[PDB]
């Protein structure tokens, strides 16, 4: 739980940049949802980067 | 007679050199027909890697 939590905090820091992370209720459910979202975003960002670079080449 | 023979040898030599250069060029592996596509993806093929 401690690893997933770290990944979420890092991911939120990346998404919100220089803006202070908004306070939210940290419970088992909110963490699971955020974790799924973080995994999904990371996987999609990777895919979109590869597509964007290819389109430049094309 | 020496000058005339000398000119003929030079012409034949220049022609010979130019032929060797062209043959070397035509023997380049990249120009030679459809080698069966390579089984491995070339490092230069960025699209297939992506």
């Amino acid at each position: 739980m401690d690893e997933k939590s770290t990944k979420i905090i890092m991911w939120l820091k990346k998404m919100f940049g220089d803006k202070p992370l908004p306070p939210y209720e940290v419970n088992t459910r909110t963490m699971e949802i955020l974790y799924q979202l973080a995994e999904w975003n990371e996987a999609r960002d990777k895919d979109l980067s590869l597509v964007t670079e290819d389109l430049k080449l094309k | 007679v020496y000058r005339e023979l000398g000119s003929i040898v030079q012409e034949l030599k220049e022609s010979g050199d130019k032929l060797e250069e062209r043959l070397t060029m035509l023997s380049d592996v990249n120009l030679l027909s459809a080698s069966k596509p390579r089984s491995n993806i070339d490092s230069k093929d960025l699209t297939s890697h992506r």
